[PDB]
């Protein structure tokens, strides 16, 4: 019979294909028939070829495959291949979800935390918001002096942690450090330190309390 | 003009699913109530992990339906626990040179895998299949996370001679005062 | 056609509208046939009066007691039946013409003139009345001579005899009667008469005998119908059908095999008789290929003889077949169900949209009950509502309704032990005068109204609640989590910053801990934000006795818990959310008490009251400057609690209130009172006085037990004391003069908590569910909406209970401390919450405006779904709080301050002076 | 007897390939002879088997090719196609270097710039830092006061950048745009365009001038 049929069913199992951006994707719908059915490739159910894609796509008929080189975030959605001839038409819908992976140090907002002044008896709060995809860990450090100066034997500063990132605390309640009823002893250098697999990034601020 | 896409950066606060593939099949990591971890072809409510970091580069993977923790054993077999096992159930995260994540135990050196060829994490020599994960944001609505639905059966007087089928007479619990 | 009804379960699988399920109204279509029926043997009696013949029901109840020689004595009391009909106000009487009385000696013989005279007297008496009669030619009373000579309905020649009898009926009453029914319920005449033997012939041959006798029944019905069609219709213009009967059935599981088994069962029970007369002329194929050698077959002439011999579709959905006489084999292990609406939809789909006519309906009552029945009334009301829903919501051509058994009588296998009558009659009397039952009055009102029209007491009211109204939410299982987020690591670290930021601990140094300012508590801000979203004005939570004072006495105060609660109050006040706290709540592993108290009776010792006084003083001196609406004891259980326990609870509440009044009122200017639970108790029969006083007794046993000492006169309710003295249960403690003076006025605002409504009736009909202690029978109406917890959504109950409280305890400011329902699903169950909250708030507004009560508060229940499961407005899924549509509708009601209608452009309250809140008293 | 040779020697003249990152590559080394030479490869040293790369390698024996998917900068080197036959072997080389790419838009340092006030004819400085691996493509796009709405016919060209791409457009000195002696001639908001072969980062906030 001339009805279309899939040549390899074991090659048609990647229903949801996700890839980091700037990569290449490779769909295929290997079919056969008498005569060989034609292929219509629809982007989200709409006819598509190398017309709206920057860089162009290849639609070679010899292997029944569609390749896309240097994918971009503006390529997400369903992709339906149709093999059709005068004795039958069938379809198979893949899905593409191009991600965006940025493996760098935790980039946190500029100017936050900022220098602050407060009258004794008032309350302050410092803000730091990080932007990194590798689930960064955020803590706050206050610079203190242990015995003499605020500097160790190797030049390394002495700090005490104030609020670390536990598994039982969300990240909404860690981007703000609230000092309520600030006294004179709590006036130094407050550093928001964030770290992921790439490295550490920290921003410092100074709080001064006046009588 | 190519209108700007939504902002990059902050997308890890909330549920994620760990997708992986080997160009033959695609699986999302999924934790079952019976302590079974396996690859679901689709996005299941049992595949909704919530990764939380403790140190800089040491994640813990919870999952919000099974309430388990992704924990490991000495031979590398992934499973789900109920109590924290910090010495064994806390994986060092890493990002490979092509945007793909890997999760290896800091002491067992065995990469978190969905396959059956777990190995040590050499410095970029070759990863086992299903070990190069990729975090995808959750798209399952939270209404389907309340899938546990209180639904018990009544089956009152199952004998075929019932004298009140619609339950109009509904007695109310009390305390009879017998001294 | 067969199979069109197989999707009826599918059409009813999806949840229905959660507002048109119980709040459904609408008059019945004009030209409706409101009817009330009766039988021949059940009601006539006179088994040998005026030389009538012997039925098969006079040789079955006479040594096959509890016979029908004189059941209702209606053979000679022809006047009172029509008098009861006229008083009922009905437009169709459905009686039966007994075969043995009109033709006693034989069909080929002289008809009995006396029986025909009685029937013509009945027809002329109910014709001048204005009631069109409906008659059934055969109501199981086959003459004994035909049972003996030809072998009963088993013979095939007997069918012809039927025609002869029918003929004379068509000759005599054809001018008056316009509806005829050839056979009544042929299932329980072919099966329970000739297969299982439970009824009059009672030979219990075999299933094969039953199938053959059903074949003969169908042939006789076809003969009579064709006689009518060919010889009598063009002169009298009437209709003829066969009074079929069926049940409803539901699958065990929602598969396809179970659904097909349900369809097979329905074909076996009803299609067995309905398909040959309505569709084609042969038995259903789901049963033809199952008992091939058991059931006989029609020839082609017979197939043409049976098809199309029924004008309307008479239906008999009552207790005679549903749940009583259906053989389990015909059920196919599925679930039986008395759902009239789904059955009507199945009939309409299956049998080509016929004119359905419910010619017998209504449940039964236990045989001992007098003219006060309420299970029957509500079952009839539910069935009539189902018929109305099938007419309106699904478009089923229902052309009439017939409540069964105008007056009591035989039950054909249940003797006189079952009452089904709309009119009560005492069989031990001799006059046997028809006394109208409660269901008779209900049917009177339903006919006069012609359905369920929109009542004036359920129309939504437009108007706004007064300014300074206390709109709030409730979460009494507050999630205390006193972990400190910040400033909790005292060690000094060394932070190398060059090849590092892997900071290293340096030993020997541990700094001091910063003062535990209460911003540190992490589990406080999310709750305050969630409350801030819904625009509430009064959050209500409950303190934990077992945590503040774990030991029980004042020697082990846990100051951290008190600090957490003080922060919760301070944060609530800081964001303009005035908090309301409750000192004690009975929802805990041990009565909400410390283990030491809980291991000593926990409410019997007066030392429990003294310890609660000390604990209340401590909580007033700790949280008192932030919280200023105190609730002493939050909704005590008035049922699962003894009387000494209630006495000590009252004493402890008085102690706490006087501790507040004498110590912390001129310094904090708050308010304190108790919060009861006030569900409404409505009499089941709205016109009888016994259940009215029974509802009063139940109310004063539930609400007035713990409220009259506080809000009322001071002593225990007088009805309760009388009831306990009459039963010689002298277990109610007496109030000493000192205690009566102490407790008489320990309140600043009445606080109720309404959830539902329960009907009560004062008739014992099944002592299994009876409440012998109170002599109350607690029922619920089934036309009300029900949450997955089987709790009734009754809007007017709140207004009724508010008016009752104002009438009983004077004019007081009233708070609604808790009012909410639960859900089991997630898709449409929250819509039930939306509807219930909107209607309950509307009823509260009604009670405030046009009743005059001083209601100045409202607290929706279940702030979130983590503390109160299945109840919360904020669902808790995947450790994340998402609002429900109920939250948004509640906020829409709140920020608009009620239901302003079109005039939503006024405030009119600068410097509000409504004297119910914290004022100069 | 004779040494084997190639079938299509015209494709073997390209030892060097300037392939981009995150893109698969194929190495075609066809040959013919009697008998068939072995299909073997090497990587400037030990045997280049499938366990010395992230993602593996594939060997095709039809046209005698070696393919590697999602190339990585660690793949740079000197591969050798060595085809061995009993009658001698044939050597050929490939020098592969990977042009760097980046699977992200130019990471705009959030919070830059701010809403300064150019009151009384003051000066303004605006900041835009992009943390890209390569050197981005950055325009400033000071807005144009036409029609009031910056978005007209779905992205009207209001671009008036004064520092375009070039030697001065890097991640070291073009971070700051300095507008001096600013009178009431620039109100509303500005923008900040950065981009490469993937996408466009474009974000800014309100401005205050007099
Ligand atoms: O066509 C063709 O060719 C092709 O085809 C195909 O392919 C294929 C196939 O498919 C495959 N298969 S599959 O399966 O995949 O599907 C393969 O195959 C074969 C065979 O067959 C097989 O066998 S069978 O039986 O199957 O049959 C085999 O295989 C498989 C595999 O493979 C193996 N391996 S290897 O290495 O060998 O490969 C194995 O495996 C296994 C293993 O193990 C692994 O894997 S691997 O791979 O890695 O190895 C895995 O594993 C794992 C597992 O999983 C685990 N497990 S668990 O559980 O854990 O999970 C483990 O295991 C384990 C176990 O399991 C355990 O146990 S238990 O039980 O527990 O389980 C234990 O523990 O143990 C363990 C162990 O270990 O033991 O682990 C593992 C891992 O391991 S490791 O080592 O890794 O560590 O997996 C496994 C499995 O099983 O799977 O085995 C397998 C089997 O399977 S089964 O199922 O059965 O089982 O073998 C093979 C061989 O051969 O070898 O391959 C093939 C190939 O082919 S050929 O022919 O080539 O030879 C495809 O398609 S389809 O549809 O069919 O599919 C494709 O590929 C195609 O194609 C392509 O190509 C061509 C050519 O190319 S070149 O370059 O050379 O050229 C073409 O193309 C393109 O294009 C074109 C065009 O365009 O046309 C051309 O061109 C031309 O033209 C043009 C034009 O122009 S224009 O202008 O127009 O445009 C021009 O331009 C130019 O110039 C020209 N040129 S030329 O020269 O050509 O002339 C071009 O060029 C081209 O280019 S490219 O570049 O692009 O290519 C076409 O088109 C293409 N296509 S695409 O699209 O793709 O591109
Ligand atoms: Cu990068
Ligand atoms: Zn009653």
């Amino acid at each position: 019979t001339g009805a279309p049929y899939w040549t390899r069913p074991e090659r048609m199992d990647k229903k949801l294909l996700a890839v980091p951006a700037a990569n290449t994707v490779r769909f295929r719908c290997p079919a056969a028939g008498n005569p060989t059915p034609s292929i219509s490739w629809l982007k989200n159910g709409r006819e598509f070829r190398g017309e709206h894609r920057i860089g162009g796509i290849k639609l070679r008929h010899q292997q029944w495959s569609l390749v896309m080189e240097s994918v971009v975030p503006s390529d997400r959605g369903n992709y339906t291949c149709v093999v059709e001839n005068k004795f039958g038409s069938i379809r198979q819908t893949y899905t593409l979800d191009v991600l965006e992976r940025s493996p760098h140090r935790p980039i946190l907002q500029a100017g936050l935390p900022a220098n602050q002044t407060a009258v004794l008896g008032s309350d302050v709060e410092f803000h730091c918001k990080v932007y990194s995809d590798a689930q960064p860990h955020i803590q706050w450090l206050k610079h203190v002096e242990v015995n003499g100066s605020k500097v160790g034997p190797d030049g390394t500063p002495y700090v005490t942690v104030l609020k670390t990132a536990g598994a039982n605390t969300t990240d909404k309640e860690l981007e703000v450090l609230s000092l309520h009823n600030v006294t004179f002893e709590d006036a130094g250098e407050y550093t928001c330190l964030a770290g992921n697999s790439i490295g550490f990034s920290h921003h410092s601020a100074w709080l001064v309390v006046l009588p | 003009y190519p209108n700007a896409s939504p902002l990059l950066g902050s997308s890890w606060g909330g549920l994620i699913h760990l997708y992986t593939a080997t160009a033959r099949n695609s699986y999302h990591l999924q934790i079952h109530k019976n302590g079974h971890v396996d690859g679901a072809p689709h996005q299941t409510i049992y595949s909704a992990l919530m990764i939380r970091s403790e140190d800089a580069g040491f994640v813990v993977i919870t999952g919000v339906m099974s309430r388990r923790y992704l924990c490991m054993d000495f031979r590398g077999n992934i499973f789900g626990s109920h109590y924290f096992d910090p010495e064994n159930c806390r994986f060092q995260h890493q990002t490979l040179e092509n945007g793909y994540d890997v999760y290896h135990s800091p002491q067992y050196h065995f990469l978190v895998s969905l396959g059956r060829a777990k190995r040590a994490f050499l410095p970029g020599m070759n990863p086992p299949p299903y070990s190069q994960f990729l975090s995808r944001r959750n798209e399952i609505p939270l209404i389907h996370f309340n899938t546990p639905i209180p639904r018990q059966h009544t089956q009152s007087a199952e004998d075929d001679s019932e004298r009140d089928p619609l339950n109009v007479l509904k007695p109310r619990a009390r305390m009879t005062p017998a001294p | 056609e067969p199979g069109d009804g197989a999707q009826t379960w599918a059409r009813f699988s999806r949840p229905p509208a959660p507002e048109a399920a119980g709040l459904f109204q609408g008059t019945f279509p004009d030209g409706f046939l409101w009817a009330v029926g009766s039988a021949a043997y059940q009601t006539e009696g006179g088994w040998q009066q005026h030389g009538k013949g012997a039925s098969i029901w006079d040789t079955f109840t006479h040594h096959p007691p509890a016979t029908g020689d004189v059941a209702s004595d209606s053979y000679n009391n022809v006047f009172r039946d029509t008098e009861a009909l006229r008083e009922l106000g009905v437009t169709h009487y459905r009686f039966s013409i007994s075969w043995a009385r009109v033709l006693p000696n034989g069909s080929a013989g002289v008809p009995n003139r006396e029986g025909l005279r009685y029937y013509r007297r009945l027809l002329e008496r109910l014709r001048e009345l204005g009631v069109q009669p409906v008659v059934t030619l055969y109501h199981w009373d086959l003459p004994q001579r035909l049972q003996d000579a030809y072998g009963g309905w088993a013979n095939r020649a007997l069918a012809d005899h039927f025609r002869d009898y029918a003929e004379l009926c068509f000759r005599h009453f054809g001018g008056q009667v316009k509806y005829w029914i050839t056979i009544d319920n042929p299932y329980v005449v072919a099966w329970h008469g000739y297969a299982t033997g439970r009824l009059a012939p009672g030979i219990r041959g075999s299933p094969r005998l039953g199938y053959l006798v059903a074949h003969n029944l169908l042939l006789a019905h076809a003969k009579v119908w064709h006689l009518y069609n060919t010889s009598f219709r063009p002169t009298q213009g009437g209709q003829v059908s066969i009074a079929l009967s069926s049940h409803w059935i539901n699958p065990r599981r929602m598969t396809d095999h179970s659904i097909k088994e349900c369809q097979k069962s329905l074909d076996f029970v009803l299609g067995w008789f309905a398909k040959p007369v309505f569709i084609d002329g042969d038995y259903p194929e789901s049963m033809k290929n199952n008992l091939s050698s058991i059931l006989p077959d029609f020839t082609e002439s017979e197939k043409k003889f049976i098809k199309g011999t029924a004008d309307f579709f008479a239906l008999c959905f009552g207790p005679t077949l549903s749940f009583q006489l259906l053989d389990p084999h015909m059920k196919f292990r599925q679930l039986e169900s008395p759902n009239l609406r789904q059955l009507l939809s199945w009939i309409d789909l299956e049998f080509n949209h016929p004119q359905i006519f419910i010619v017998e309906n209504g449940w039964f009552v236990s045989g001992t009950t007098k003219r006060d029945d309420a299970k029957y009334m509500y079952y009839l009301k539910k069935f009539i509502m189902e018929t109305l829903k099938a007419i309106k919501l699904d478009g089923v051509d229902v052309i009439g309704y017939t409540a069964w058994s105008l007056m009591d009588g035989f039950e054909w296998h249940r003797g006189y032990s079952i009452r089904r009558g709309l009119f009560y009659v005492d069989f031990l009397s001799q006059d046997k005068m028809l006394l109208p039952k409660s269901s008779a009055l209900f049917y009177q009102k339903l006919i006069e109204k012609n359905g369920f029209p929109p009542l004036p007491e359920n129309q939504p009211l437009e108007g706004t609640f007064p300014c300074d109204f206390a709109w709030g939410v409730v979460d009494n299982y507050i999630q205390v989590d006193t972990t400190l987020s910040q400033f909790t690591d005292l060690n000094v670290y060394l932070w190398d910053v060059h090849h590092s930021k892997r900071l290293i601990k340096v030993d020997g140094v541990v700094t001091k801990k910063r003062k535990s300012y209460c911003v540190d508590f992490a589990a406080i801000q999310p709750q305050i934000a969630l409350l801030q979203e819904m625009h509430v004005t009064h959050f209500r939570f409950s303190l934990d006795w077992a945590l503040i004072l774990p030991l029980g006495n004042q020697s082990q105060v846990n100051h951290t818990i008190l600090q957490y609660y003080r922060c919760m109050a301070s944060e609530l006040v800081r964001v303009n959310i005035t908090p309301v706290v409750a000192l004690w709540q009975p929802m805990a592993p041990n009565q909400g008490l410390p283990r030491l108290l809980a291991r000593q009776g926990a409410w019997e010792n007066p030392y429990t009251a003294l310890a609660f006084a000390e604990y209340a003083r401590l909580c007033f001196q700790e949280l008192g400057h932030h919280v200023k609406l105190w609730i002493t004891m939050n909704e005590p259980y008035t049922r699962n609690m003894t009387y000494s326990a209630g006495h000590n609870l009252l004493k402890a509440h008085a102690l706490a209130w006087h501790v507040y009044n004498e110590k912390f009122r001129h310094a904090q200017n708050g308010k304190i009172s108790i919060a009861l639970q006030a569900d409404w108790i409505e009499p089941a029969c709205p016109f009888s006085q016994k259940d009215k006083e029974v509802a009063e007794r139940v109310l004063e046993f539930d609400i007035g037990w713990l409220a009259e000492p506080i809000f009322g006169s001071g002593d225990y309710p007088w009805v309760m004391r009388d009831w306990l003295n009459q039963r010689n249960n002298f277990l109610l403690p007496y109030f000493t003069e000192d205690e009566k003076k102490l407790i008489q006025g320990t309140f600043d605002f009445l606080a109720l908590s309404h959830y539902t409504t329960i009907l009560v009736d004062s008739e014992k009909e099944d002592p299994i569910k009876y409440n012998d202690y109170l002599e109350v029978q607690e029922m619920t109406d089934i036309t009300w909406l029900n949450s997955p917890s089987q709790v009734a959504v009754v809007p007017w109950g709140l207004r009724k209970v508010l008016n009752w409280l104002k009438f009983k305890y004077g004019d007081l400011p009233m708070y609604i401390i808790s009012n909410g329902i639960d859900d089991g699903l997630h898709a449409e169950d929250d819509q039930l919450r939306v509807y219930y909250m909107q209607n309950y708030i509307n009823e509260a507004l009604k009670a405030h405006i046009l009743d005059g009560i001083n209601l100045c508060g409202y607290f929706a229940y279940s702030f979130n779904d983590r503390t109160a499961p299945r109840f919360g407005l904020y669902r808790y899924a995947a450790d994340q709080f998402e609002p429900k549509a109920s939250m948004k509708h509640y906020r829409k009601i709140i920020d608009s301050n009620g239901f302003p209608g079109p005039e939503t452009l006024e405030r009119f309250c600068p410097e509000e002076f409504t004297v119910c809140t914290e004022c100069s008293f």
